[PDB]
């Protein structure tokens, strides 16, 4: 007979990826963290003095 | 049809450990070879490539004019 | 009288990391030198190498410790 | 009856029993801390405070996870359950002495507790060292009170220590010799030598603290003559055997398990396995200004504690490649346990070499006092000892408890885990090497990157401690009452069934000497 | 003195169930009263200390 | 200064920490091969039906796995003492300069031939210029002269502090009562940045370190206008 | 058929494919047709049907070889359920991020790091690898 | 009923009641320390001595008046006292250390020397010598007492074994009054600190012993010993022998070298 | 004697899940709970 | 130590054994599979021979099952040994796992 | 070495007893006539408030806070001297 | 030089140890105190295992200095062997310690 | 490992139930004490 995993193993695994996937994306993007990245090819730099 | 031949039937386990472990052996060798070539010899000809022509009071004098030090304007 | 001093040279008795004892005997010998000539009628003058090697390496707060306490009578080295 | 049995108790189980449970709720306390740690590093800035809050924090967090959750947990709880039945014994030797190290434990938690609540607690470090935590920068009860929770940790480890190496010395069937002992007996016996060895000379320094702190003497104070690098001498002469105390027990519980699931009846190399843990715990203590490699100490002592230290890979080498031979041509059964063993034996590996990189005084001059050594030693700890503590815990539950966990859940719990502690510690590297220091409540902007993902790493280790919560519950709350063990001919603890009655071994064992 | 140690071996074998602890007679009960009392006594007011100690006292 | 997603080490500044670099590489790569060489080992005895559970002969074996490891630590032992005993090496310095540890701050004592010293101060955030870098700036740098050899003396006043500079290669405890002992040679002009590296308080993160290289006619300029 | 706590000293029965035949038969009691079956094993085994001879396999053992290796689809439900709480950890560092997170220093302000970048160039910061080596000062721009 | 040798012990509260003995000690000390009061530590060291007593009093039932202590349980109790002592030494060992690593570097706020300007050791040739001949001599006499007792000589046993512990009493009352006469004082810098630490712990240890030995003194008198089973005295020699050996060390480190 | 078996050697009862959740939830909360109020015990005196 | 000719033939002379034991057949076989090789022909032709004598099928059926275990991921090695093997499961009357649908998961 | 006595026929109650009356006590009673003899109270030395003695980092537990527990006034001064 | 009046053994020792010290005198060995020596261990001439229930549990080092040791419960009735080596046991149950 | 069917069985919603609880009695005390901090701090 069918178990736990047979019946239910493909929607848990599609359902947790999915889910992981766009939790993670969302805090990482939306909410103001800064990561602090390198500013090598991204900065300009700007007179200081 | 035919008879089937007679396969190796012994050491098999054994087989599989002499030729992955030879295998690793000679990955290993490769690997340090590029290690060597893509990092450690790398950082030694940065550093040489750096200093040979290196002006430290021309380098001084770059950072007195931009300004950084309290002890030289 | 072999001046150009810079600063207090590599010391073979003192080759180590720790340099306390180094500070310590040049601030003792600079005034035993000094209570020396004080008295016998000589000059301290040549005490002069002692002192500027215990000033290089003494800190400041250590020396006017002891500096405090020999003129207390509590400095407990032998001088 | 029920104070009879759990207070008064003398029956190595029911101990072993009380030490599981305090063990982990220890680690519950363990585990906030260490999310309070990252929470401060979670972002640039100051959240709780400046660093005195912080390292209060810091330090309760060493010493909870050391002496309430890993030492209790290994020795107390699994040494206690197994041993004795590991041997056929009917029960510790000294079996109410057994208890007293029991019961001076929960007395030792409140102390430290105490001392995070008065006055300002001990923000110390673990190592406590002065002047810091002498009377004048660390004034009032914490430090003491700390110092006297180290008493009483200490003396409970002692007499403990007593107790295992007499009960293996002694109570072993009159035909088996020490060469027919099982691994996890020898580490735990090995371990309880070091134990007996070096708690004293730790009782010895902190004592010394304590009459620096109140009643004016002065052995770390140069006012008075005294030297500050004298305590971390004692310190750390108690201080890296501690850290091989913390792991024998652990290695010799991946030897049984790594056994067990490649359905072997024995280890790979038995004797050899012996050798390495005596060799370990003998070379394990002259090593330990390998701790002090910055203090100012000369050189040729310093190129001695260089190699000395690194000798120990040799030993510890030779048990890593013996269990990757006990896998070798086993039916392996990928269970739960299994899989913390694995994890264990490469991750505890990778930790086992950046110690190796720390050996080296030259390079230590730049790594110490850095995050370097914060990953280190959190790769031999969160993923070393407490990787051979789960798999130690998900094997036996259904020997001391009767039931089965949920294989599936317990896989899930690994899993988990497993992302959270690497995605902490492995980024601690970097943060090492490019300079950040130990014991900082904040940091220079360019750390950024690495403590944020470091911290997130944290949460998903807390997401794995509460799962292992709730399936802890499960089992109890459904209750699949134990059947079958495979291996029982080479697995003694088991063949007295699922729990084993309150007596066991009142017949010994029959075996002869032939 | 004389050796009484055989009537000590007999009330401490008699077969009445009493721990050892217990098995000399009601004096063992009033001293292990007495300890008890004074131990968990003594842990209250502990905590009770550590309880005043927790909070300034300007 | 370590900037941001740094992976490794602060680039040498001075001879000793290049030579510190080059040993770290050496060994990071033994590390790499036998973590590699583990998990590798690890899988191939985990991916076969084959099986083979009676007794297994040992001592064949652990011959190569006691004697490979003794060679590999030995060609780690042999660079990593070369560079210790290097450090060690006499060495003549032109300037001694002492720094005392202070909760929560550094002074500095140049008294080879004038009684100059000072107090070296965290600057606050509130107070940094812009470009200046949170939490490494200080009021008063240990202004130096680049390239000549410094003898560094490093004691406290009060709890333990530990004295770092990483891209030079240098960290000294700061031990009341001792007075420790380290030599400085930077091979470039500029700012190196560096961090109390022992516990020691409420202000442990905030008491760092700046010193500032220049040619030796500034740094003695810049000295008599500290008197 | 049931197996009982009060049994474990006993010899038991074990499915594994390293123990091909297991102390104990699977089955130990036996019906009146299933005595019969017995007996006619004992003579020869080219009279037994099918149907005999796969009876006589599952009253010694309870799986088969192929039936107690099989593979599983546990591994689905392993994975998809660690994703699962891995991504309900972010909604708590959601949740910290929103309620105890104060804003960060000022330092991090786009203008702030545009000029301390100038000035970490300024003073050369890693010049042979890390950073300033990774500005051109000729071109007065970041090197491809 | 078990067919091993091997003693199973009654449930029993004295574990709970020493450890929380220890609670109140640790925590009396703090508020002695720091609370000005004494409340907390008289209670924790009166439960402490009700714990020790009514534990191996429990010990004496079960062996002399109860029988369980076989041959393997004997061999245990000594494998226990052995590693007992092992961790005792190693205790006095971190003392040590403490002094050789004071003495052996003095610092510069000492005079740079040993033993440290202003202080006047005590001449080793007299009172610290003959605290000496008088733990050799119990040595001596403890000696006589075991083998009195191993020949099954009660008189000759008891009158060794009190002059055992009458010369463990004479070190302990001369040792009290070198302290008092000393003129250096525990808060004399690190000569006082180590000298008084070390030689403190060695008297309270001289102290436990000459206890241990009145202990078995008064088990003898009841006749609790046999010619041949007799651990607690073998123990208690064991633990006495202990004593007067880091007297020795002690000796010729701190009042004989360090001088 | 001592009741002996499955749920049966163990300080707590198992006999109902629901209390059993309670006391496990009680038990390991509060060892989790701990150091967040002495935190804010810290903080909260000054 | 021995050869691999020694080897087998002091197998084939332990099942060989006209009064062998069920317990001596289960040893045999479950000492046999602990070893880094599948077992010759004629090995397992005497240890099916010693079932016939002990008149049990099922663990002749079961013996053949563990010899296509023992080869692994070798998918060749099984239907040459059943090959060799089907004059005696002819003389025998022992059907193979796979005409008993005991090969089906 | 022997030390110079000899015996050793065996070891017994009889020979530790004449060792513990010929030997073990006459040598204590020959230190307790050298001890008691060099007895008596010596000059005490000059005060001179040496500042690595008498420390006080916090006051001692019992009494006034500045008396060590065994206080001697004949030979111990206090920080600022002997007592009067 | 010397009289009496220590107790013995014989005359005081009671309980446990002095069974022990009376069944040692007959030559027995009632509370394991020995390492019993193997037979030859054949179905003939068995390795006799004394109990005082129906089953015990026998551990087998089956060859000298194996490591290893063999598990297994032994109970009343025919000879069973070590699932090792196959050397035979046998239980012989008693009645009021060994 | 071989073992009897649950003598309780807990079936999805009675685990759901058992989860939830366990983790907020982590998370619900301590998000109290991190939310009002700064009343703490700034108290
Ligand atoms: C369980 C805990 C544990 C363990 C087992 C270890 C194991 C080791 N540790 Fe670690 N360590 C700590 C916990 C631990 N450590 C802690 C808590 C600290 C910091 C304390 C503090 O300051 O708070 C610390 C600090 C520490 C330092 C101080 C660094 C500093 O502060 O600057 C050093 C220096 O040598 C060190 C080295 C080692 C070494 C060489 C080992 C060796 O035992 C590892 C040996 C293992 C291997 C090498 C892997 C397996 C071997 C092979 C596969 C063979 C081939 C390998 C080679 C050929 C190299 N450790
Ligand atoms: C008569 C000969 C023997 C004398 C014994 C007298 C009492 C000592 C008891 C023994 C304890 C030993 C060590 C305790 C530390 C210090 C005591 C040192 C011995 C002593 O008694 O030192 C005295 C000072 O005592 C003082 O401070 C006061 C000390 C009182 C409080 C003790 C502090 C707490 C002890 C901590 C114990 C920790 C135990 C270890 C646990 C280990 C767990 C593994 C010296 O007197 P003084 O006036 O300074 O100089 C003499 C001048 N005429
Ligand atoms: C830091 C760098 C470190 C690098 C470390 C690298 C390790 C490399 C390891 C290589 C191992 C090579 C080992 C060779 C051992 C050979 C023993 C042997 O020769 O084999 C046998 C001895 O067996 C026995 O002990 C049992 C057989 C196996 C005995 C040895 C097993 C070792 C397995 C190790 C697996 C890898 C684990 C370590 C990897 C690091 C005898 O076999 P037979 O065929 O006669 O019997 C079969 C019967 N027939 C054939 C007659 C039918
Ligand atoms: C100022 C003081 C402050 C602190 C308080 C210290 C107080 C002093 C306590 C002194 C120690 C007294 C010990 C009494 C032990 C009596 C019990 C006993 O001795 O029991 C014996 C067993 O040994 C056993 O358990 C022996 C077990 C005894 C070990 C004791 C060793 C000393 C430990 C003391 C603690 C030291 C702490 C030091 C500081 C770090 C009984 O066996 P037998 O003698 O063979 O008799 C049987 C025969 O009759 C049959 O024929
Ligand atoms: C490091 C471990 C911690 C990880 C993160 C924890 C995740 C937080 C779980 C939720 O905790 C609750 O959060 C509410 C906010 O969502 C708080 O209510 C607070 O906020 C509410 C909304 O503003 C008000 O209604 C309430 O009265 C006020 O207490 C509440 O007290 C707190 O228990
Ligand atoms: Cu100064 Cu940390
Ligand atoms: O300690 O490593
Ligand atoms: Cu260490
Ligand atoms: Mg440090
Ligand atoms: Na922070
Ligand atoms: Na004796
Ligand atoms: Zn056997």
């Amino acid at each position: 007979a069918p178990d736990f995993h047979d019946k239910y193993g493909n929607a848990v695994l599609a359902s947790g990826a999915t889910f992981c996937v766009a939790v993670w994306v969302y805090m990482a993007t939306q909410i103001g963290i800064e990561w602090n990245p390198s500013p090598v090819g991204r900065v300009t730099p700007k007179e200081w003095r | 049809s035919t008879a089937l031949a007679k396969p190796q039937m012994r050491g098999l386990l054994a087989r599989r450990l002499r030729f992955h472990i030879v295998g690793a052996f000679m990955v290993s060798l490769g690997f340090a070879t590029f290690y060597k070539f893509a990092v450690a010899e790398k950082r030694k000809k940065a550093y040489a490539d750096f200093y040979r022509n290196y002006d430290s009071m021309k380098d001084f004098e770059e950072m007195r004019k931009a300004g950084i030090f309290q002890s030289a304007k | 009288k072999i001046k150009n001093y810079q600063t207090a040279p590599f010391d073979s008795r003192f080759p180590n990391q720790n340099q306390t004892r180094n500070c310590w005997q040049n601030y003792l010998d600079f005034h035993r030198c000094e209570k020396a000539m004080t008295a016998k009628g000589g000059d301290v003058s040549v005490c002069e190498w002692y002192r500027r090697v215990y000033k290089s390496l003494c800190p400041i707060s250590w020396v006017s410790t002891w500096d405090d306490r020999r003129a207390e009578g509590t400095f407990p080295g032998k001088i | 009856m029920f104070i009879n049995r759990w207070l008064f108790s003398t029956n190595h189980k029911d101990i072993g029993t009380l030490y599981l449970l305090f063990g982990a709720w220890a680690g519950m306390v363990g585990t906030a801390l260490s999310l309070l740690i990252r929470a401060e590093l979670g972002q640039p800035g100051t959240l709780l405070g400046d660093d005195q809050i912080y390292n209060v924090v810091v330090t309760a967090h060493a010493f909870v996870m050391i002496f309430f959750m890993v030492m209790p947990i290994m020795i107390g709880g699994f040494g206690n359950w197994l041993v004795p039945l590991m041997i056929g014994a009917p029960d510790m030797a000294f079996p109410r002495m057994n208890n007293m190290s029991f019961w001076l434990l929960p007395p030792s938690f409140l102390l430290l507790l105490a001392s995070s609540m008065v006055e300002a607690g001990a923000g110390t470090g673990w190592t406590v060292y002065p002047p810091l935590a002498g009377n004048l920068a660390h004034a009032g009860a914490s430090v003491d009170l700390t110092i006297f929770s180290l008493h009483l940790a200490g003396v409970s480890s002692i007499l403990g220590a007593i107790n295992f190496i007499t009960t293996i010395i002694n109570m072993k069937p009159p035909a088996m010799s020490q060469y027919q002992t099982p691994l996890f007996v020898w580490s735990v016996m090995i371990t309880a030598v070091l134990l007996l060895l070096s708690l004293p000379v730790l009782a010895a320094g902190i004592t010394m603290l304590l009459t620096d702190r109140n009643l004016n003497t002065t052995f770390f104070d140069p006012a008075g003559g005294g030297d500050p690098i004298l305590y971390q001498h004692l310190f750390w002469f108690f201080g890296h055997p501690e850290v091989y105390i913390l792991i024998l027990p652990g290695f010799g519980m991946i030897s049984h398990i790594v056994t067990y699931y490649s359905g072997k009846k024995e280890p790979f190399g038995y004797m050899g396995m012996v050798w390495a843990m005596m060799s370990i715990g003998f070379l394990g203590f002259i090593v330990w200004a390998h701790h002090m490699f910055t203090v100012g100490m000369d050189v040729d002592t310093r190129a001695y504690f260089t190699s000395a230290t690194m000798i120990i890979a040799i030993p510890t080498g030779v048990k890593v490649f013996s269990w990757l031979a006990t896998l070798h041509g086993g039916n392996i059964k990928w269970s739960p346990a299994m899989m913390w063993a694995l994890g264990f034996i490469f991750l505890f590996t990778v930790g086992g070499l950046t110690g190796i990189v720390l050996a080296n005084s030259s390079l230590d001059i730049v790594l110490h006092d850095t995050y370097y050594v914060v990953a280190h030693f959190h790769y031999v700890l969160s993923m070393g000892a407490v990787f051979a503590i789960m798999g130690g815990f998900v094997h036996w539950f259904p020997l001391f408890s009767g039931y089965t966990l949920n294989d599936t859940w317990a896989k899930i719990h690994f899993a988990i885990m497993f992302v959270g502690v690497n995605m902490t510690f492995f980024p601690q590297h970097f943060l090492g090497l490019s300079g950040m220091p130990r014991r900082y409540s904040d940091y220079p902007d360019a750390y950024t990157m690495w403590n944020t993902i470091s911290s997130m790493g944290s949460f998903i280790s807390l997401t794995a401690v509460m799962l292992m919560v709730f399936i802890i519950w499960e089992a109890f709350a459904s209750k699949r009452e134990v059947l079958t063990v495979d291996l029982t001919t080479t697995n003694l603890e088991w063949l007295n069934g699922c729990p084993p009655p309150y007596h066991t071994f009142e017949e010994p064992t029959y075996v002869n000497l032939k | 003195f004389e050796n009484r140690v055989a009537e000590k071996q007999k009330l401490f074998q008699e077969d009445n169930g009493l721990p050892v602890h217990l098995k000399g007679g009601a004096t063992d009960n009033i001293l292990y009263r007495v300890t008890m009392t004074l131990c968990l006594g003594g842990t209250l007011y502990s905590l009770y200390c550590l309880g005043w100690a927790s909070f300034p006292h300007k | 200064m370590a900037y941001p997603m740094q992976l490794g080490f602060q680039d040498a500044t001075s001879p000793i920490m290049e030579e510190l670099l080059h040993f770290h590489d050496h060994t990071l790569m033994i590390v790499f091969l036998i973590s590699s060489l583990v998990l590798y080992i690890i899988s191939l005895m985990l991916t076969t039906k084959l099986t083979h559970t009676s007794t297994m002969d040992a001592q064949e074996v652990e011959t190569i796995w006691t004697i490979l490891p003794a060679i590999i630590l030995i060609l780690i032992a042999l660079p990593s003492l070369r560079i210790l005993y290097m450090m060690d090496e006499i060495n003549n310095p032109s300037l001694t300069v002492k720094t005392m540890g202070h909760q929560w701050y550094w002074s500095y004592e140049y008294t080879d031939y004038e009684d100059l010293s000072f107090d070296s101060y965290m600057i606050p955030t509130s107070e940094l210029k812009p470009g200046e870098l949170r939490l490494l700036e200080v009021d008063n740098r240990v202004v130096l002269p680049m390239e000549m050899t410094i003898r560094m003396l490093v004691s406290s006043e009060d709890v333990l502090h530990s004295w770092a500079v990483p891209s030079l290669g240098l960290k000294t405890d700061a031990i009341p009562g001792r007075l420790n002992q380290t030599t400085l040679m930077s091979s470039r002009p500029g700012l190196y940045y560096g961090q109390c590296s022992e516990i020691c308080g409420s202000n442990h993160s905030f008491m760092p370190i700046v010193l500032e290289l220049v040619p030796l006619k500034y740094f003695e300029k810049w000295s008599a206008s500290m008197l | 058929s049931v197996v009982k706590s009060e049994d474990y000293a006993l010899p038991s029965y074990v499915d594994r494919r390293d123990y091909p035949l297991p102390d104990v038969a699977h089955v130990k009691n036996l019906s009146a047709s299933q005595k019969a079956l017995k007996e006619k094993e004992k003579a020869s085994w080219s009279s037994l049907s099918i149907d005999e001879k796969v009876e006589l396999y599952r009253l010694k053992f309870k799986e088969s070889f192929a039936e107690m290796n099989r593979s599983t689809n546990e591994w689905k439900t392993v994975v998809g359920a660690a994703m699962f709480f891995i991504g309900f950890t972010a909604l708590l560092l959601i949740w910290e991020k929103h309620y105890v997170y104060g804003p960060i220093p000022h330092t991090f302000e786009e203008e702030w790091v545009a000029k301390q970048t100038k000035r970490m160039l300024d003073m050369k910061v890693a010049p042979i690898q890390g950073f300033s080596a990774k500005w051109d000062y000729d071109k007065n721009e970041w090197k491809k | 009923h078990q067919t091993h040798a091997y003693h199973m012990v009654n449930p029993s509260p004295w574990p709970l009641t020493g450890a929380l003995s220890a609670l109140l000690m640790t925590s009396g000390l703090t508020m002695w320390f720091h609370f000005n009061s004494m409340t907390l530590l008289m209670i924790g060291l009166t439960t402490n001595m009700l714990t020790m007593y009514q534990w191996w009093r429990d010990v004496i039932r079960e062996s002399t008046f109860q029988g369980h202590h076989t041959p393997a349980v004997q061999k245990g109790l000594r494998y226990g006292m052995i590693l007992f002592i092992i961790s005792e030494v190693l205790f006095f060992t971190g003392f040590f250390w403490a002094f050789y690593h004071s003495s052996l570097a003095p610092t510069p706020e000492l005079g740079g020397c040993w033993p440290p300007t202003g202080i006047h050791p005590l001449n080793p040739l007299e009172v610290p010598l003959l605290n000496t001949s008088v733990l050799l001599a119990s040595g001596v006499s403890i000696t006589w007492a075991h083998h009195s007792l191993m020949e099954g000589d009660r008189k000759h046993m008891l009158q060794a074994l009190f002059i055992t512990i009458t010369l463990g009493v004479y070190f302990t009352l001369l040792q009290a009054s070198e302290y008092y006469e000393a003129p250096f004082t525990i808060s004399d810098g690190v000569y006082g600190s180590t000298f008084f630490v070390a030689t403190g712990f060695h008297g309270l240890h001289v102290i436990i012993g000459s206890t241990f030995l009145i202990v078995c003194f008064f088990r003898q008198l009841k006749f609790h010993f046999t010619s041949n089973h007799h651990f607690g005295f073998e123990a208690a020699a064991w633990y006495w022998h202990f004593v007067d050996v880091v007297w020795l060390f002690l000796y010729v480190s701190i009042y004989w070298w360090g001088s | 004697h001592y009741e002996e078996g499955p749920g049966k050697n163990i300080p707590f009862s198992v006999e109902n899940k629901w209390r059993l959740l309670a006391m496990m939830t009680l038990f390991f909360g509060s060892g989790f709970a701990a150091p967040f109020f002495i935190v804010r015990h810290q903080l909260l005196k000054k | 130590h021995e050869t691999d000719e020694e080897f087998d033939a002091r197998w084939v002379t332990y099942f060989n054994k006209p009064d062998i034991d069920a317990w001596e057949l289960r040893k045999g076989m479950n000492t046999l599979v602990g070893y880094d090789l599948v077992p010759e022909p004629k090995i397992i032709d005497a240890a099916l021979r010693a079932c016939r004598r002990l008149n049990d099928f099922a663990s002749a059926v079961r013996i053949l099952e563990v010899v296509k275990d023992k080869a692994g991921p070798h998918k060749e090695i099984y239907p040459y040994v059943i090959q060799e093997l089907r004059p005696t499961l002819n003389e025998l009357g022992i059907s193979t796992p796979e005409e008993l649908g005991l090969d089906k998961v | 070495a022997s030390a110079a006595k000899g015996d050793h026929g065996g070891t017994g109650a009889r020979t530790w007893r004449f060792l513990t009356f010929g030997l073990a006590l006459p040598s204590v009673a020959l230190c307790t006539l050298n001890s008691w003899l060099h007895s008596g109270h010596r000059e005490r030395p000059a005060f001179i408030p040496y500042h690595h003695l008498r420390i006080r980092t916090k006051p001692f537990s019992w009494g006034d806070g500045n008396h060590t527990f065994f206080h001697n006034p004949r030979v111990n001064p206090l920080p600022t001297g002997y007592e009067k | 030089a010397s009289g009496g009046g220590v107790p013995t053994d014989e005359e005081q020792a009671t309980g446990l140890e002095r069974e022990v010290m009376l069944a040692a005198r007959k030559g027995q060995d009632p509370y394991n105190i020995l390492a019993p020596k193997a037979t030859s261990g054949t179905k003939e001439d068995p390795n006799l295992v004394p109990s005082i229930t129906n089953k015990r549990i026998v551990g087998c080092i089956c060859e000298e200095d194996n490591s290893t040791v063999i598990w297994f419960w032994l109970h009343k009735g025919e000879a069973q062997r070590c699932p090792s080596c196959g050397t035979h046991y046998k239980l012989v149950p008693h009645q009021l310690a060994h | 490992i071989t073992a009897k069917p649950a003598k309780t069985p807990t079936s999805p919603k009675e685990q759901a139930i058992g989860l939830s609880v366990t983790f907020l009695s982590f998370l619900l005390p301590a998000g109290w004490v991190l939310y009002h901090l700064d009343n703490y701090k700034k108290s």
